[PDB]
């Protein structure tokens, strides 16, 4: 069983803040006036881009992409964009991919806030899977990742006029403002 | 009393130059190491080694 | 030295896995991941090692 604590053991109050301190570290208690490891660890010396990575849909890798001038890519380019071109057909690659894809193509065409923009595009993941009556059609839960990423602000929406925009504003509009008042009060 | 040599006298155009010392009394006794290494950080912003 | 080096373990069959404190992670935010390089080319070779797996 994982117990972690920074207890004096001296006077154990348990249990009280006892400083990050500014250069000699260790977190001295106020109380025993003791010590506790050397800390050591530089929380704000985190990886810039000069490695880090925020992936907010599994896990990000990558592959290939090779383009540093030493020696020519062309037959090995080939070689190896076609060799991991195969590979994303081994267990369903596709489909939360394409629909990031497509969805970063519809809401950068329209101007959408990244910032909120973004956020909604993390709600229909949330909602492409679970299995509540969505009678999806892919377009439709889209306007709901159209309004809630208009919902950083008043960007382009005037929700109504970008659901005047293109197909689709209707009834199966109707299924998609349920179905976001649903996963709204869900916790 | 007098100086034994006269001196060169007179108003000369100086430059105030950055980098003043108090910008660079970095002092560390023992402090924020890395976290790959355990050796001490760098820079004096971070109270490095 | 047949004791210390085969030359049938200049091929590698089986590969060591080096530890978290090799790969360190934290990042800078705080309500995400931030991961290591190596980690990121362990997933490859993990990836790349499955699908060899399925289709013999
Ligand atoms: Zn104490």
């Amino acid at each position: 069983n994982l117990n972690i604590v920074l207890t004096c053991p001296e006077c154990k109050v348990y249990p009280p803040k006892i400083v990050e301190r500014f250069s000699e570290g260790d977190v001295v208690c106020a109380l025993c006036g003791l010590v506790l490891s050397d800390k050591l660890v530089d929380t704000r010396s985190e990886w810039r881009t000069f490695e880090a990575s925020n992936p907010l849909l599994d896990g990000n890798n990558l592959s290939t992409r090779i383009g540093k001038g030493e020696t020519t890519d062309m037959r090995f380019t080939k070689e190896l964009n076609k060799a991991q071109g195969k590979n994303v057909m081994d267990k369903k690659d596709n489909e939360v991919q394409a629909a990031f894809a497509k969805i970063t193509m519809l809401c950068d065409a329209a101007e959408l806030p990244k910032i909120v923009k973004d956020c909604a595009k993390e709600a229909y993941k949330l909602c492409h899977d679970e299995k509540t009556l969505k009678g999806k059609s892919m377009e439709s839960i889209m306007a709901a990742s159209i309004l809630i990423g208009c919902r950083r602000a008043e960007v382009a929406r005037t929700f109504k006029e970008i659901q005047s925009l293109i197909h689709v504003k209707t009834k199966e509009f109707g299924k998609t403002l349920n179905i976001m008042k649903n996963i709204l009060r869900g916790k | 009393k007098k100086l034994m040599a006269q001196i060169f006298f007179g108003p000369t155009y100086y430059q105030r130059l950055r980098h003043m010392v108090d910008d660079k009394i970095h002092a560390r006794a023992r402090g924020p190491m890395q976290v790959l290494t355990r050796q001490p950080v760098e820079g004096r912003s971070r109270d490095g080694g | 030295n047949e004791v210390f080096s085969r030359p049938e373990w200049m091929i590698l069959t089986c590969l060591p896995v080096p530890p978290p404190p090799v790969r360190p992670s934290i990042s800078f935010n705080e309500s995400q991941r931030g991961e290591d390089d190596l980690t990121f080319k362990l997933a490859d070779i993990l990836k790349a090692n499955i699908s060899l797996e399925t289709l013999e």
